[PDB]
RNA sequence: AAGGAACUUUGCAAUCUCACCCCGUAACUUCGGAAGAAGGGGUCCCCACGCUUCGCGUGGGGCGCAGUGAAUAGGCCCAG
RNA sequence: AUUCCUUGUCGGGUAAGUUCCGACCUGCACGAAAGGCGUAACGAUCUGGGCGCUGUCUCAACGAGGGACUCGGUGAAAUU
RNA sequence: GAUGUCGGCUCGUCGCAUCCUGGGGCUGAAGAAGGUCCCAAGGGUUGGGCUGUUCGCCCAUUAAAGCGGCACGCGAGCUGGGUUCAGAACGUCGUGAGACAGUUCGGUCUCUAUCCGCUACGGGCGCAGGAGAAUUGAGGGGAGUUGCUCCUAGUACGAGAGGACCGGAGUGAACGGACCGCUGGUCUCCCUGCUGUCGUACCAACGGCACAUGCAGGGUAGCUAUGUCCGGAACGGAUAACCGCUGAAAGCAUCUAAGCGGGAAGCCAGCCCCAAGAUGAGUUCUCCCACUGAGGUAAGACUCCCGGAAGACCACCGGGUUAAGAGGCCAGGCGUGCACGCAUAGCAAUGUGUUCAGCGGACUGGUGCUCAUCAGUCGAGGUCUUGACC
């Protein structure tokens, strides 16, 4: 409606690279993300999510990867943005050989 | 058949429905090679040219 | 009251202390004032306000002329607003705060000529049962011998989009002075490179 | 909506079926008249033909083969025309539109390189 | 989401082991015990939502035998739910652990990993019994 | 997506099932049948050895989410 | 499938059953070749329940194709 | 010479003898919970088992699960379960053919809207000059529900147990509007994998058909609720039941005759949207102007072209070579997930390296390589009267 001269990417960009924070290179096989759980009123608690890697949707902000982990006999799958505030650091613990982007299969 | 009408309609409101359906007429351009008038954004079906000569004659 | 122009650029994520919130950039550039719309000159109160630039050879000799009267430069969009009269020119800075709730306003996307079930929510008909009248088609429109004529101003199957809207409180998340953006927490109206009208809290909680 | 991105005519099979034809057609003739939608939608798809060919790597032929079936024409887009089209930035594709017609009534239109 | 006729798994020894939901409540837990529902809708039970229930398949010696209406709290649903920095969780298979009109846990402990938006729902003895609060 | 007959006069409709081999198979019965009950497993490619020929068996190995890889292809049961 | 009174009374199944199953009895108006009662097998038959599965539903979305819409050509009908 | 029958489904709207919320009087009203009456239709009034059911009973809830009207609203909107077609059967009356206070299984519900009415959208003309744009608002529609918890306060009250009005804060349900950043869906050829067969001579690599994608896996833009964002209100004016002040006729009493105040989810206004054809056709800024004997022209617009988060066609927006509009091309993002070829390992199927490979719809920019060339059509010289002003 508007036809401004003006580039709305780069414009998105200025306004998301405050917000943006980059990761250890996994792509497929496990990992031990150490969060942080300070909605406990006060204290402030630490879990770790270790699974298997089968997402890696986005980009910049909206950038992010689902993990999938069995516990007690139940199957749980987390969605991390790579640039969460509840997430300290993520770890490799080893690398996986796969040949496709998400691994949707290993649910059954 | 459901889609019946009740009356015959008049000549007078059968024309007013009408009054919609005169043809525009093709506003034509004066060829500035061949002096023919053709079509605009289109070649000069006459001579063949349109900024130099396209089709063949 | 007080209020500017400017283009709906996108949502993106951005977290403000230790949540997500979802936010909707837009580019409030700097709006000139075009004519001072003076009750005893004209009728009522008003300040004419304009945006997106545009070149002369483009402008309209009387255009030129309107824009000749405050000297400023030729603009591809004017619009009023209320109690809003200030001097020099209608920047976002000192007008919205960080925190401050604002009624954002737009033309939405239009959907065209949308059914009811689209339209009007409406409900349409069972899928299984034998049918001819699955998805949409309505039931009836009115009652039978009585009011044989259907209802002024009723649900039908219409243009769906194209409107003006207006979402009221909206919370200002962050503002860039000098990049004139400004971000507003959740959804407007319209598409990016929408016009959008941000507009001061109105009648708020 | 229907803020999608390309035309169709027919079903699926039949856009590729055509893109093909008619690419090899005008590859093979440098010009062809036809309707002057189907023009514009051919101008794209050949136009980057072009480019794809004009690599010159055994792989961006078999690339080409993909779609153009026919051998001397692989060979002459290949070898000849692409290499013709290496100065300029890209796409050499034109069209001019004759003018309506008699069996239908539809404008006619003019492709060529 | 919980909607009524949507069997359940049974995270507790309550002697239950599949359910099948009859209405959802309001989750009205606080105060003294549970409180009158927030209205006489609400179509989908969320995460750390009471429901009511029957049992349908119950195991031979335990507190609650087949065909017995009585109330519980969902622990896991398969619907992702959205925490508030952004992330998201959703479990294989959706459960829920029967209850007392005081809110408490029916079994002895809890098995399998419970949500969290129960912590948050103030029902501090299950997540007293649970293994995990994910 | 989540749920799974809540739809409705009625699971109407449309799914699931689906070939061929192997294992296994209730009440009742006119002992023929119920039965293809139900249920479970296998299924491709290469190499070697063996045998009755188009193959099949055994062992080892390989690839994919998946191997009657596409088409042709029973849903089952209880009771009246 | 004879049922009126009646959704009869009890039990079974269901969270909840007017129908369904099993008994009883006051069989309006069952009954032994217009055959009585029962019966394996059979049934595009009729009724009830269950498992699995599903857009049948909560509740709709997206996608496709053939029409609907536009242009050129041909050009009806019931009705009045 | 035809007013189609029950119930359901769909879609509504209206009455008030008001089921719930709102405001009151009275009480055998301490409080809390109720009873009854008066005022009040703004909004709301759940999901299921059986039955063709309308009813009704039951499960589980709810503030509440109101009663009626509209041809017991609605079949040129749907269904066809019920009921008055033809078949068959039972009980049953009749000697019979047949019949019904019966019950039971089965049994074709008619592609095209003329007019009015309704939803959307354009064309003409008008609005005393011809034009571009910004607008006031007469009027008109939408919206209108409500629980729970906490604070006040465990105070008033009450023997106790129990346990407030008022006011002030939080969080839900259902509903609606928008939106696509998230979570997901789809994405009919964007990438990959797989089978049978046919072809490009064969090998290798590919294409076609197996759907109107062969099948499978995944998926950008767009579109989309199950996702998210926001909303219902506060204030104010005039009222209803009702509650009061000053105060006569009854030189007492009295809300009342004069006069005035307070007071409901209702009314009006406030909030969102439309709105000058409001033919009383409104206001403001700006532009071209005082030709010619109907026509050249100015301002300005249209046609035509290229497109578009605009769209049935029209209409609306942008661009049209003093050009960055689309396509292409370049770069990047994103999706797929490691290409062909060659080399190496193995008897082989394969594996490994080259190879963060190759391929590529919609995304974000840049660039004059392509097409928007050229040119035509339309479009003012502004009636009269009265009054005022220099
Ligand atoms: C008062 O208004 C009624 C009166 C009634 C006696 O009659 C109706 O109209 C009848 C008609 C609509 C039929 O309705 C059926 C079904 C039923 C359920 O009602 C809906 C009833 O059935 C019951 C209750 O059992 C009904 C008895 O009979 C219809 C289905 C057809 O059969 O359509 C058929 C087909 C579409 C055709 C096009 O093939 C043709 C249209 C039709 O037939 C023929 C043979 O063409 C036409 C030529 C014709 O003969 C007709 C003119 O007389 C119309 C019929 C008489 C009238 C509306
Ligand atoms: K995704
Ligand atoms: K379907
Ligand atoms: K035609
Ligand atoms: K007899
Ligand atoms: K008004
Ligand atoms: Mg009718
Ligand atoms: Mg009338
Ligand atoms: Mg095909
Ligand atoms: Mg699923
Ligand atoms: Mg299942
Ligand atoms: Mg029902
Ligand atoms: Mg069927
Ligand atoms: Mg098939
Ligand atoms: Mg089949
Ligand atoms: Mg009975
Ligand atoms: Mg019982
Ligand atoms: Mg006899
Ligand atoms: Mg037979
Ligand atoms: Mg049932
Ligand atoms: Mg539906
Ligand atoms: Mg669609
Ligand atoms: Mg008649
Ligand atoms: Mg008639
Ligand atoms: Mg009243
Ligand atoms: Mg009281
Ligand atoms: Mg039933
Ligand atoms: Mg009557
Ligand atoms: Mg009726
Ligand atoms: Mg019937
Ligand atoms: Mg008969
Ligand atoms: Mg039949
Ligand atoms: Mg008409
Ligand atoms: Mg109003
Ligand atoms: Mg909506
Ligand atoms: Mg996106
Ligand atoms: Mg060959
Ligand atoms: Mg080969
Ligand atoms: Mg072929
Ligand atoms: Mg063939
Ligand atoms: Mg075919
Ligand atoms: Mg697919
Ligand atoms: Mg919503
Ligand atoms: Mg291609
Ligand atoms: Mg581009
Ligand atoms: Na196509
Ligand atoms: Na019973
Ligand atoms: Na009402
Ligand atoms: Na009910
Ligand atoms: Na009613
Ligand atoms: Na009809
Ligand atoms: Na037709
Ligand atoms: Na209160």
């Amino acid at each position: 409606q508007t036809h401004i001269k003006i580039n709305r990417g780069e414009l998105l960009r200025g306004i998301e690279q405050d917000h943006t924070r980059q990761l250890p290179d996994f792509r497929p096989g496990d990992t031990v993300r150490v969060d942080t759980k300070v909605r406990e009123g006060n204290r402030t608690r630490s879990q770790a999510f270790e699974g298997v890697v089968i997402a890696i949707n986005g980009s910049g902000s909206r950038k992010s990867f689902t993990v999938r982990k069995i516990s007690f006999g139940e199957g749980v799958e987390r969605v991390f943005p790579f640039a969460s505030p509840l997430v300290n650091q993520v770890t490799i613990v080893e690398r996986g050989k796969v040949r496709r982007a998400k691994l949707y299969y290993l649910r059954e | 058949k459901h889609p019946v009408p009740k009356k015959k309609t008049s000549k007078s409101k059968r024309d007013m429905r009408r009054s919609h359906h005169a043809l525009t007429a093709p506003n034509l351009t004066e060829c500035p090679q061949c002096h023919g008038k053709k079509l605009s954004h289109h070649i000069c079906p006459n001579c063949g040219y349109y900024d130099g000569r396209q089709v063949l004659a | 009251m007080k209020g500017i122009l400017g283009t709906k650029i996108g949502m993106t994520q951005i977290w403000k202390n230790d949540r997500a919130i979802p936010v909707t950039v837009v580019l409030a550039g700097p709006c000139p004032i075009v004519q001072r719309k003076t009750a005893q000159t004209d009728g009522y109160e008003a300040v004419q306000i304009g945006y997106a630039p545009k070149a002369e050879r483009k402008v309209n000799k009387p255009m030129q002329g309107h824009f000749a009267k405050a000297g400023v430069a030729p603009t591809r969009i004017l619009r009023e607003f209320r109690g809003f009269a200030p001097d020099g020119d209608s920047v976002n800075v000192d007008i919205f705060a960080e925190g401050e709730k604002i009624d954002a306003t737009g033309t939405s996307k239009g959907k065209g000529t949308q059914g009811v079930m689209k339209r009007w929510n409406f409900a349409g008909g069972p899928a299984s049962h034998g049918s001819k009248k699955w998805h949409r088609r309505p039931g009836s429109i009115g009652q039978r011998k009585t009011p044989g004529r259907v209802y002024k101003g009723k649900r039908m199957a219409g243009h769906m989009g194209m409107e003006r809207v207006t979402v009221q409180n909206l919370e200002v998340v962050e503002i860039r002075a000098g990049e004139n953006l400004i971000l507003v927490k959740g959804a407007i109206p319209g598409a990016n490179g929408g016009l959008v009208v941000l507009r001061s809290a109105a009648k708020a909680s | 909506h229907g803020k999608a991105g390309r035309k169709l005519n027919r079903n699926s099979s039949a856009r590729v079926a055509l893109a093909r034809a008619q690419a090899t057609a005008l590859l093979r003739e440098g010009r062809i008249q036809t309707t002057l939608t189907k023009a514009k939608e051919l101008r794209p798809f050949v136009e980057q033909l072009i480019t794809t060919a004009k690599g010159g790597d055994l792989h961006s032929r078999r690339l080409v083969a993909q779609d153009i079936h026919d051998k001397d024409v692989v060979r002459k887009v290949m070898d000849e025309v692409a290499p013709k089209y290496a100065e300029r930035p890209g796409g050499y594709t034109r069209i001019l539109r004759v003018g309506t017609r008699r069996g239908d009534g539809v404008t006619m239109a003019l492709i060529e390189l | 989401m919980i909607m009524p006729q949507s069997r359940l798994d049974v995270a507790d020894n309550s002697g239950a082991r599949e359910i099948m939901c009859i209405r959802v409540l309001n989750s009205g837990i606080g105060g003294k015990g549970l409180t009158t529902g927030g209205g006489g809708n609400k179509r989908y039970a969320h995460v750390g939502d009471i429901i009511v229930a029957s049992v349908k398949d119950a195991a031979p010696r335990g507190a609650v035998k087949a065909g017995d209406v009585v109330k519980a709290v969902v622990v896991r649903t398969s619907h992702a739910i959205k925490r508030a920095d952004g992330s998201t969780i959703r479990f294989d298979r959706n459960a829920a652990v029967i209850i007392n009109n005081q809110g408490e846990p029916r079994g002895t402990r809890v098995f399998g990993p419970v949500a969290r938006e129960l912590r948050d729902r103030r029902f501090m003895k299950i997540v007293s019994l649970a293994p995990e609060v994910l």
